[PDB]
Formats: C-alpha cells, sequence, structure tokens
C-alpha cells in the first residue's frame, strides 16, 4: 500500500530533519492512512510522538 | 500568546477552548514565527491540542455527529464545526480519518435538503460560538456556506472514502449561486463568496459589497465583520486577486467570549495569505 510507504517516507525524513515543516508532512501522511487498525499506522504514529516529546522542532 | 487555552467541558465548550489553540499553532506554522513566539512552546501547545481532540471524541454520537452532550440531539453546525477545526489539525496531531469522514457522511445523508440546503435541527446551546451565522436573517445561505466550506477543508482528507461528498458539494454550491445575487448582508455574501470561490456577475457582486473596498462590514457587531472580511479575504486568495488584497489584510491587522469564529477565521485568513502570496 502506497499510503503506508508515503507515510513511511514522511516519518523517516522527520526523524532525521526534526523541523516544524517535516512534522506537518509526517503527521498528515500518517493521518491519510484511512485504515485505522493498520499496525504500521500505530507504529509510525509512535515515531512521530517520540520526536515531539524529546525534541524542539525547527 | 493568549490563544493557548487548555480545552475542557462538554462537546461545545471543549471546542471553544480548542479553537484558539489550534489556529494559534496553525498561524505560527504557516508564517513560521515560532522562533519569535517562543520556540519551546509549540510542543505544550500540541499536547493541549491532543487533549482537546480526545476530550471531544467522547462527545461523538453513534451516527458520527456531535453535540454538547451525548444525550443531546446532534447539531449540524457543531458537527460541521468539529470537521473544519479537525481538518486543519491533520498537520498538528493524530486524527482518525474515520471520524472526519463519518461526520461528513452524516452531514450529507441527513442534513442536506434535497436541494443542497444543509439544515440545523438541534442548535448549539452556546450561540455565541458561531460568529455571525447567529444572525438569523439569511440562515439557509449562511449555514449552507459554512457546512460547504468545512466539507471543502475536508475534501483532501475524505475525498476517497465518501461517495456523496462530490455530489453534495455541487448540489450545495449551486444553491448559493442561484441566490447569491439576492443577498443584502455583506456577511452572507462574504462567507458564501469564499464558499463559491472554492469552485462573472457574482464576482462583481463580491466586490462592490465591500465598504471602502477594504472591509466587508455590516451595520452591527464588528467581530462579525472581522469574520466576514476574513472569509472574503480567503475568497480573494482563491482567485489570487492579490490586487485588492493589500487593503483588506491591512484593515484586518488594524482590527474570549463570542470570539470563537473571528479568532479562527481571522488567523486562518492571515495565514492562507502569508502562504498564497
Amino acid at each position: 500500500n502506497k499510503k503506508v510507504v508515503d507515510a513511511q517516507k514522511a516519518v523517516e525524513l522527520f526523524k532525521r530533519t526534526r523541523t516544524v515543516a517535516t512534522h506537518r508532512k509526517a503527521q498528515r501522511a500518517v493521518n491519510l492512512i484511512h485504515f485505522q487498525h493498520s499496525y504500521e499506522k500505530k507504529k509510525l504514529q509512535r515515531q512521530i510522538d517520540l520526536v515531539l516529546k524529546y525534541n524542539t522542532l525547527k | 500568546k493568549h490563544l493557548i487555552v487548555t480545552p475542557s467541558g462538554a462537546g461545545e465548550q471543549n471546542m471553544i477552548g480548542m479553537t484558539p489553540t489550534v489556529i494559534a499553532v496553525h498561524y505560527l506554522d504557516e508564517t513560521e514565527q515560532w522562533e519569535k513566539f517562543g520556540l519551546e512552546k509549540r510542543q505544550g501547545a500540541l499536547e493541549l491540542i491532543k487533549k482537546g481532540y480526545t476530550q471531544q471524541l467522547a462527545f461523538r454520537q453513534p451516527s458520527s455527529a456531535f453535540a454538547a452532550f451525548v444525550k443531546r440531539a446532534p447539531s449540524t453546525w457543531l458537527t460541521a464545526y468539529v470537521v473544519k477545526v479537525f481538518s486543519l489539525a491533520v498537520n498538528l496531531i493524530a486524527i482518525d480519518s474515520q471520524v472526519l469522514c463519518g461526520a461528513v457522511k452524516w452531514l450529507i445523508l441527513e442534513k442536506q435538503k434535497p436541494d443542497g440546503v444543509f439544515q440545523e435541527d438541534a442548535p448549539v446551546i452556546h450561540q455565541e460560538m458561531i460568529g455571525g451565522l447567529r444572525n438569523n436573517n439569511e440562515k439557509d445561505m449562511a449555514l449552507t456556506a459554512f457546512v460547504l466550506i468545512s466539507l471543502q477543508e475536508a475534501k483532501d482528507i475524505c475525498e476517497e472514502q465518501v461517495n456523496s461528498l462530490p455530489g453534495s458539494i455541487t448540489k450545495a454550491g449551486d444553491f448559493l449561486e442561484a441566490n447569491y445575487m439576492n443577498l443584502q448582508r455583506s456577511y452572507t455574501v462574504a462567507i458564501a463568496g469564499y464558499a463559491l470561490a472554492q469552485m462573472g456577475p457574482l464576482l462583481n457582486k463580491f466586490l462592490t459589497t465591500a465598504k471602502d473596498k477594504n472591509r466587508w462590514e455590516d451595520p452591527g457587531k464588528q467581530l462579525y465583520n472581522v469574520e466576514a472580511t476574513s472569509y472574503a479575504l480567503l475568497a480573494l486568495l482563491q482567485l489570487k486577486d492579490f490586487d485588492f488584497v493589500p487593503p483588506v489584510v491591512r484593515w484586518l491587522n488594524e482590527q474570549g467570549y463570542g470570539s470563537t469564529q473571528a479568532t479562527f477565521m481571522v488567523f486562518q485568513a492571515l495565514a492562507q495569505y502569508q502562504k498564497d502570496a
């Protein structure tokens, strides 16, 4: 499924870049995955939350 | 720095405190001023936005609509309202697309009259939270422009999961177009304007209704015009007519309780601006 890969490519760049821009892109990518019970969904959401908690984007 | 309010209360009252917080961050993101606002604040803001979201899901009825209380009759405006705040926050926090599409799907199958008129059967208790749409006069054109505008801020999100969405859009958009010429309140013209600009004579109508060519004001509560002028400002940007935009924006810059809509729209207008021009 493209949407998971997309969300993946978006979260990976965010983990490395750590910016307000990359975050907006990563969160929306994950949200776009309409299958809520997807596990790559919760897992990928987790990486998002982990950067936000220990980092100051931008 | 005052727009960071900790959300709480029931279905409506939770959104009143959530709104400022969501748009605040929204603006700071588009205009990229976090460095000037406070670079360390953005997280605490997101956390709060996360709290309000959740606190809101609790007031989500089985049919996917919203209201102040689970027992209260669903409200077309609030349901539509939750939709736009949330559609704006898919770039701020986690948002279940199922919730947004669920609410949009309801707003059509049971709140859009056979002629593209979205109706409100169970009003919100806090009438002040709905900006100028409170002005009874021209309710059908207004409440329909509001719902539509939300559905537009939710297109990208639910464009693949809702079949009716596109038919509802067109069936709604016409209603406003068939009766655009018959509008006397700048507000309805200002809000439905953006509504239409989102999809000739109408467009000439959208301009000459603007007093001094820099504000859509009407004989009352200024806050209503702030809102009015905002929807319209977003109207301009949709046509990129950055021609008459400078004044409008200039007038907005030179411009709590009952400020939900203006706070939301104004900053969203001044945001879509920094972005589009």
